[PDB]
């Protein structure tokens, strides 16, 4: 199997496919502690939020590949941001200020 | 066929969080894909399409870019007809129609725009 | 003059209770309707749980009626229906709220462990908690006469009490009972009394509630947060696409049980609201009231009391912190089945043609519309879609020096993942560096591996720069190389040694290269003669640079021809003098320390083809008549069943005592075992006769199995014993052993009996590999958890002080020395010398400095080492005092990742651990790392002084010792279980056995010293992997048992709260900032505690990170009472928010973010 | 989108209110049809083929 | 004294932590879903301590509790439903004739009634 | 530094800043003013940056230097521009 | 788990000390378990279901 980019769950926007494409491979705990132990920290960056499920950040590095740029510009990933307007759901409330 | 919509509304029905194959662990509502998103591909595309265009129109002249681009309305919202364009420009209907087919003349080489169809 | 108001960069995140207010301001409207969807158009309700005009639109950009479509109006709202038309996105973040008629008690400050709103007010939770709001015994609040502040009343007490006095003393019952209970509640008066009453005239009979109430309600007046907040009275509403109700295929709708608990919630508030406007019977009301509770109570976490349930599925509904309380799939990326590649270099892989354009799909794209040829991008998906030759060639420029990194499944270590060069191969399978396939601890069973593309910049360099297989030379966890030679590259080198004795032989002797057309064109054999030949050896010293060295030793053909791969250095020939074994690494260690990278690489590449090559040449096979078996078989057989016999028949007659002579019998079978082992292998090893000029002589077998045995590839003793001699003593179910031992071989037949016999062993051993393969990361996740928080940071502080390193011996009655477990270790002060000067202070200890360490003869035993368990470091590690041991030569890198490094280090070799005064095994380590008392613990003295009796069993009691000497006395207990070791009048001193048993940790540290209990954890889990015969590194267990010390409890009187335990990091940063602060005097002295990896792990800074892996629904809740702030610089957390991580290629980011947050 | 529209434009528009999704083999495999088989709802205009 | 000296003698530590024992050990109606959190709290974590929050902490459905409140028969008979009637349109008759003493109202309806008339 | 990038490390310690320094080097590289120092020869930006280190050309503070040029090129060459606006709202 | 009745062991450490601690059980093909188990103080107790 091998993903360069297609579909995604409603609920997480992560990646999945079966009706055209693959699913992506799972990275998981185990691999987070490899990078980690490594030091690689943009491709954890990469690999947490723009390769995985970043809404806008994916197709904003996409655009940035096609152009020869690289780079990232990633963001906050909805795996996250979910969790956020979950907690915020309760009656808890969490907020994430400047400085 | 009325009853065949009928049973179309009975049941709750279903809940996502229902368990399929039992894996580690599954869940009907995680193998619902989105279909709202597009592909970055296909966004890409559509990238590469605006500034493809926007390089095509350069190679018209004022009045006829400014026709082409008014007449389908392009990078200027609201889009408008044959005689709030005649009125703009002097002579109406019939002649921005001319020039407006002419404009769709000079794509008859070029194959960015070509290849952009499929 | 900044003050920004948008969406920026944040340096942490906060959380707290919430006020109905701050739920309004996250209100776009309020739901009032249960209702979702349209029975028939499908459209959203007016303000039901889907509002269009509350939450978010359907479509993108066109409203819900259709007066407005595109992007015309994206700032205006519809004049028929206020939709505002933005996004569809929006309908995912829009909040919305429901205002609830009579107030309602959160689920979880109510009822989780401790009763946040009950030990608040102080008030029993399911006990009076419970009746008062529920409905059933009133409750009072606040009286000036009688009736005290706090009270249960029943409706009979409610009337007579209200009769006695009332209108004066109003308390009401239920939900805004428990409210005006809060809200009346003054926490700041009641701080000051409670802190003026709970320290007059108390012992230790009280203190113990009273200053944790006080710190509690200490925490919660300083958190900012108001107790009415405790229950909500507004409750707001998740956004419908994290809980949407999609159609899917035929009709058949999809929803999330959440929209089934606010429909309920809604309908019972609704029909709440309706009551208190009709006729208003107290029983239907309250009764309303306490349903609304439940739909409000199930909503908000289901747990919990009974379950809620329908829905038609008989399991229950999903509620909003079953959603959150207990895998990342990513894009670019793909698996398949791995392959070995020997053409291959050690940084190359082989990447399927197809899977590698797949993967780099949008660079050749990108690539494609560069060059030309593809007049768009969809022009360059429409020309790789059709697969048309030059877009192959556009791939091998795309993949040039683009490195992808592959993975294994069971991820160990740092080494599951490595990066490689990206090599087309015309095939649908991943071809592999056989070296770097021992590292993955993968074979080709069918094993299938996964592939990652690196796609930002300093990510394709993070891999190429560490991640890299060229870069991962040796073990994270031990020194020595990890990609060795294996098996069959192993055996070819082997036999590329070998000597034999004439057969095509004598010494014609030539020059190094040229013998190697003496070998291809026949003549000589190969395994000769010895032969003398010219070896042009290089030699440096001092000045470095190189020294030539010509001479003519006596080699052979093998050794001849494989010294040409040898690099410039090295000490040549010697290293092929030998043979194939477990030389064939040492060579390849030597090369690299004496050498450096590259040439080591190459080196392994060039002894890798060489081995198989010449491997192949070789022609090694196993026939069934290379596993000879011994022709005293039989003998050895029948002699040892004649000694079983005679017991037998001893026993028969009594004598002998019955009871055991099953032991003494399975010595016998024992015995004989070990003399057919030992016949087979006398016999298989040595052998053969040849013919050398005057004929007679004896060498070594060359049997096929032995050459494999005899050059590691695979071939064990035991192994080879079962293959020709016999199966020994085989276990039974019971545990025992059975007295018949498997008489018969493989290489012979098997009886029925002995193989279903033998069915047991190999049941239990793949149920038993089963359990440790799992219970080896079982432990592996606790370690992480504990230690993936500190890291190398501010270079390399001072201190001198550090555990005095000395070889491990058991040689006081057993004879077994390691002297190797110093090196690249910092020394800490020039450790003497038999004379004078010699060693330095800050000197690491090189790896040729070692072997200087040699010259100081069998004197120098002892030298004092800096470690990871001292250092006056803060909340990092220094450099020096941590040591070097990587892949890298050199010291670890400032700012890498010591923790997780070493805890996979430790649970690496976890599936070679067998479970079981000796436990031994996987749970001897959990055990020792938990610091867990044993089941009959022995006892030290405190204090030095002179053992005496101290009232025979006056008690209670059971024996007590007084070790009393200089000032004040101690009286421990004996429970006359278990002896003594020292007779009364004997003087001890600080810390001796009388007891004379295993030994506590936790006494150890307490009173021994933190020198001593980090010696003897470390020198006790190394036992365990001796015995297993796993080499690790002590630096790492020394790693996990530093911040395994992490806190302390101090004792005595300062700015901290005497009984508060806390860690060394807040109390050594504040006692150092005290001394020359105001007074030495505002500060008490510390005591440090052990703690294990799990006791540790639960204590952390942040609360997501300790949301993670402990009870999410506790930890939450807790720092939600307290208004605390993740800020922000553990690992853990960093990941799930999807930031950089403060490590490795990050921390200088984090560092200069860090430095950035003084300003304010 | 505008540029879409002028683009159909100007190699004809053809823009048929319907979409697509006809039955395609997937990417990679590759073989022969042995059989083929319909199952007609019980009372819809059967096909030709069918 | 039973469940504290029950539940602390016998849990040292218990090893695997055996939670099938000390809940058959306690009283009131068991098989319930409310208790069960109470114990895999207090076993863990937070140990020693929390041995000691949880004896002072030990120191249930709608539909059960709504019977209760419900239990209070106070059951009428013909007679008795009669005489709560009587009572109801003695009170309504009440109301009615202080709103007939109301001018305000006649007149009121009077204008309203125009009202009607004029459509 | 087709294999270690080991020899880069020692040129400049921890080679997690030598990847930094490397990675902003190749991203000068790979979009905008590209002007490599080493030759070539048919790689990519990735190891060119990689390479210079090695050669002992293009540093931390060597970039950080060029940087400040580059930046009194831009201004100090162009200020009549802003000059110009800067009398725009007086 | 054939149907019928037998008396299963349960020995060894059940309770630190060590000391038997033998139990009967009735395992019906439609019904309700019924077990009856000791304990330490030498008690009869019985498990309905
Ligand atoms: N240390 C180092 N090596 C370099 C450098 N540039 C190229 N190489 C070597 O180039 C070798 C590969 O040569 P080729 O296979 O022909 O590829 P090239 O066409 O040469 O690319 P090139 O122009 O050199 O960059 C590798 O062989 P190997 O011997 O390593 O692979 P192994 O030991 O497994 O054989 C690298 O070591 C460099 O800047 N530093
Ligand atoms: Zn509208
Ligand atoms: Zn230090």
């Amino acid at each position: 199997h091998a993903r360069s980019t297609g579909s995604y769950s409603l609920v997480t926007q992560q990646p999945l496919g079966g009706k055209a494409q693959f699913g992506g491979q799972r990275f998981g705990e185990m691999e987070v502690w490899a990078l980690e132990a490594y030091g690689a920290a943009y491709t954890l960056q990469e690999m947490l939020t723009v390769k995985s499920d970043d809404v806008n950040g994916r197709t904003k590095m996409y655009k940035n590949i096609v152009d020869g740029n690289h780079q990232m510009e990633p963001g906050m990933p909805e795996s996250f941001n979910v969790l956020l307007k979950e907690i915020r759901s309760l009656g808890i409330n969490i907020e994430l200020e400047d400085e | 066929d009325k009853i065949r919509k009928v049973l179309k509304i009975a049941k709750e029905p279903i809940s996502m969080e229902t368990p399929i194959g039992d894996d580690e662990d599954s869940h009907l509502g995680d193998f619902i894909e989105d279909t709202t998103l597009e592909l970055p591909l296909d966004s890409a595309t559509t990238e590469s399409l605006r500034a493809a265009t926007h390089d095509v129109l350069a190679g018209l002249t004022a009045r006829e870019a400014k026709v082409l681009r008014m007449r389908f309305g392009i990078d200027m919202n609201t889009d408008y007809t044959l005689e709030e364009v005649g009125k703009q420009f002097d002579v109406t209907r019939e002649r921005i129609r001319q020039i407006e087919a002419k404009a769709l003349r000079k794509l008859r080489h070029p194959s960015r725009s070509e290849v952009l169809r499929s | 003059l900044k003050a920004q108001t948008k969406t920026e960069e944040f340096d942490a995140i906060k959380i707290a209770l919430a006020s109905p207010d701050m739920i309004r301001s996250w209100s776009f409207g309020e739901v009032k309707k249960p209702e979702t969807i349209n029975y028939r158009t499908f459209k959203p309700e007016r303000d039901g749980l889907f509002c269009a005009r509350i939450f978010g639109p359907v479509k993108d950009y066109e409203c819900l009626c259709g007066k407005y479509k595109r992007l015309k109006h994206r700032g205006v709202i519809c004049e028929k229906c206020g939709v505002e038309v933005t996004q569809t996105k929006v309908r995912r973040e829009r909040m919305g709220h429901i205002e609830l008629a009579s107030p309602t008690a959160h689920i979880w400050f109510l009822k989780s462990l401790p009763s946040r709103i009950g030990l608040l007010l102080d008030m029993p939770l399911r006990d009076i908690e419970r009746v008062l709001y529920f409905e059933s015994y009133v409750v009072i609040e606040g009286g000036m006469t009688n009736l005290e502040r706090q009270q249960i009343l029943t409706e009979e007490q409610y009337l007579d009490a209200l009769e006695e006095f009332g209108d004066e003393f109003d308390a009401k019952m239920g939900a805004e009972a428990i409210q005006a209970l809060l809200k009346s509640m003054d926490l700041e008066q009641e701080c000051e009394q409670l802190r003026e009453e709970l320290n007059e005239t108390n012992s230790e009979t009280k203190r113990k509630k009273l200053t944790k109430r006080i710190k509690l309600l200490e925490a919660f007046v300083q958190s900012g947060n108001k107790p009415e907040w405790m229950i909500l009275t507004v409750l707001p509403v998740l956004p419908p696409d994290l809980r949407p109700l999609v159609p899917l295929d035929g009709g058949r709708f999809a929803t999330s049980d959440l929209n089934d608990l606010y429909r309920r919630v809604i309908n019972r508030n609704n029909r709440l609201k309706r009551l208190l406007d009709l006729a208003a019977p107290d029983i239907i009301v309250r009764n309303e009231k306490r349903m609304l509770q439940e739909a409000v109570d199930a909503l908000l976490d289901n747990g919990r009391r009974g379950r809620a349930i329908t829905g038609s599925n008989k399991r229950p509904l999903k509620s909003l912190a079953d959603m959150i309380k207990g895998g990342k799939r990513v894009d670019y990326s793909g698996r398949s089945v791995i392959t070995v590649g020997p053409y291959l270099r050690l940084h190359q892989c082989g990447l399927p043609k197809k899977m590698a354009l797949e993967l780099f799909k949008p660079f050749i794209y990108g690539k494609l519309e560069l060059r030309g040829l593809a007049t768009t991008i969809k022009a360059a998906k429409k020309m790789v879609e059709r697969e048309e030759a030059v877009v192959w060639d556009i791939l091998d420029e795309v993949i040039r020096e683009h490195p992808v990194l592959l993975n294994r499944a069971p991820t160990l270590h740092r080494l599951g993942i490595q990066a490689f060069e990206p090599v087309l191969i015309e095939g649908k399978a991943i071809q592999l560096h056989p070296l770097v396939c021992a590292a993955y601890n993968a074979d080709f069973d069918g094993d299938q591996m996964a592939v990652h593309v690196p796609l930002t910049l300093e990510a394709q360099l993070e891999a190429r720069a560490l991640m890299m297989s060229t870069n991962n030379i040796l073990s994270p966890a031990n020194g020595e190389p990890i990609i060795v030679p294996s098996q069959d590259v192993v055996l070819g080198l082997y036999y590329m040694t070998r000597d034999c004795v004439n057969a095509k032989g004598e010494g014609m002797v030539l020059t190094g290269p040229k013998e190697a057309e003496r070998l291809y064109r026949s003549g000589l054999a190969s395994l000769h003669a010895r032969v003398k030949v010219r070896i042009t050896e290089y030699e440096k010293d001092a000045n470095g640079e190189l020294v030539a060295k010509t001479s003519l030793k006596d080699t052979t053909v093998g050794r001849a021809i494989l010294w040409m791969i040898v690099p410039k250095g090295l000490p040549y020939s010697i290293v092929n003098q030998a043979l194939g074994k477990k030389a064939i690494s040492k060579m390849l260690n030597t090369c690299y320390r004496i050498l450096g990278l590259k040439p080591t690489v190459i080196f392994a590449d060039q002894i890798m083809y060489t081995g198989f090559a010449y491997a192949a040449r070789s022609g090694a096979s196993v026939g069934i008549d290379d596993m000879v078996i011994p022709e005293k078989k039989h003998e050895i057989i029948s002699e040892a069943e004649a000694e079983v016999a005679e017991i037998q028949e001893q026993f028969q007659s009594g004598l002998v005592t019955a009871g055991e002579r099953y032991n003494k019998v399975i010595d016998i079978w024992a015995a004989a075992n070990d003399r057919v082992s030992k016949a087979m292998m006398d016999n298989l090893q040595t052998e053969t006769v040849i013919n050398r000029d005057g004929q007679e002589e004896k060498q070594v077998s060359f049997n096929s199995i032995y050459m494999m045995a005899d050059s590691g590839a695979r071939g064990s003793a035991a192994q080879i014993r079962q293959l020709a001699g016999m199966r020994g003593l085989m276990a039974k179910p019971d545990g025992s052993i059975i007295e018949t031992p498997i008489t018969a071989n493989f290489r012979e037949g098997l009886n029925v009996l002995q193989y279903f016999i033998s069915t047991h062993g190999a049941r239990k051993g793949l149920a038993d590999t089963a359990l440790k393969t799992a219970n080896s990361g079982y432990l592996t996740r606790r370690l992480v958890d504990v230690a993936q928080d500190l890291v190398v940071t501010e270079d390399d502080c001072g201190t001198h002080e550090g555990i005095m390193m000395t070889p491990v011996i058991e040689g006081g009655d057993v004879k077994e020395p390691l002297r190797d477990r110093v090196l690249g270790r910092v020394t800490a002060e020039d450790v003497l010398k038999p004379g004078t000067a010699d060693i330095l202070v800050p000197r690491n200890t090189l790896l040729h400095e070692q072997w200087c360490d040699l010259l100081e003869e069998n004197s120098v035993d002892a030298v004092k080492v800096r470690s990871v368990v001292s250092c006056d470091t803060d909340f990092g590690v220094c450099a020096h005092c941590y040591g070097r041991d990587l892949a890298r030569g050199h010291i670890i890198n400032k700012g890498e990742a010591i923790g997780v490094i070493a805890a996979q280090s430790i649970g690496e070799p976890g599936t070679q651990l067998t479970m079981r005064d000796i436990t031994g095994g996987l749970p001897r380590v959990a055990d020792l790392f938990e610091a867990r008392r044993p089941k009959e613990p022995a006892i030290l003295a405190e204090i030095s002084g002179i053992v005496s009796f101290g009232k025979e069993t006056k008690g209670k009691r059971r024996l007590v010792i007084t070790p009393v000497d200089g000032s004040d006395p101690y009286e421990e207990m004996i429970p006359k279980w278990r002896q003594l070791n020292v007779f009364e009048g004997e003087r001890v001193e600080r810390g001796d056995v009388i007891s004379d048993g295993p030994e506590a940790p936790h006494d150890i540290l307490r009173l021994r010293g933190v020198h001593a209990v980090t010696r003897y954890i470390v020198n006790e889990v190394q036992d365990v992997y001796r015995l297993q015969g796993v080499k690790i590194n002590d630096k790492h267990i020394e790693v996990i048992v530093r911040q395994m010390l992490r806190k302390a409890t101090i004792v005595n009187a300062g700015s901290s709260d005497f009984l508060e335990g806390e860690q060394v990091e807040y109390s050594r940063v504040k006692i150092a900032n005290r001394e020359l602060e105001a007074n030495g005097k505002v500060g008490a002295t510390y005591s440090r505690d052990l703690l294990g990896i799990t006791k540790a792990s639960l204590a952390t800074e942040s609360f997501i990170s300790a949301a993670s892996f402990q009870e999410t629904t506790r930890v939450l809740t807790e720092a939600a009472v307290a208004g605390k702030r993740d800020e922000l610089r553990g690992l853990k957390e960093n990941v799930i928010v999807g930031r950089l991580i403060p490590a490795g290629t990050g921390y200088a980011y984090h560092q200069d973010r860090m430095r950035r947050r003084a300003a304010g | 989108t505008p540029e879409e529209k002028l683009l159909r434009a100007i190699f004809g528009e053809k823009a048929s209110d319907v979409k697509d999704s006809s039955l395609r083999v997937p990417n990679g495999v590759s073989g022969t049809v042995i059989d083929v088989q319909v199952f007609t709802r019980d009372g819809v205009e059967k096909d030709k083929r069918a | 004294q039973s469940q504290l000296k029950l539940l602390v003698t016998r849990g040292k530590e218990q090893g695997y932590l055996t939670y099938a024992e000390v809940n058959d050990h306690l009283p009131e109606d068991i098989v319930d879903s409310d208790q069960i959190e109470d114990i895999i709290q207090m076993i863990n974590d937070m140990g020693i301590q929390v041995m000691e929050e949880a004896p002072d902490a030990d120191d249930t459905d709608p539909v059960r509790m709504y019977m209760r409140e419900m239990g209070t028969v106070e059951l009428l008979t013909r007679e008795g439903e009669i005489d709560i009637a009587k009572r109801i349109e003695d009170g309504i008759n009440q109301v009615q004739c202080s709103v007939a003493e109301y001018p305000e109202a006649i007149t009121y309806l009077l204008e309203q009634y125009d009202r009607v008339e004029a459509e | 530094a087709r294999v270690t990038v080991q020899d880069a490390v020692e040129k400049i310690g921890n080679r997690f800043d030598l990847v930094l320094v490397a990675a902003r080097r190749a991203r000068q590289m790979q979009v905008g003013g590209k002007d490599p120092l080493v030759p070539e020869e048919n790689d990519k930006t990735t190891v060119i940056a990689l390479r210079e280190i090695e050669e002992g050309l293009i540093n931390n503070q060597i970039l950080d230097v060029r940087e400040r040029q580059e930046q009194q090129e831009q201004e100090a060459a162009e200020l009549q521009a802003v000059t110009a606006i800067a009398e725009g709202r007086r | 788990r054939s149907p019928g009745v037998f008396f299963d062991s349960d020995k060894g450490k059940t309770h630190s000390s060590g000391k038997v601690l033998y139990n009967a059980r009735i395992i019906p093909y439609r019904g309700s378990w019924l077990d009856f188990e000791f304990d330490p103080k030498d008690n009869l107790f019985v498990r309905i279901d």
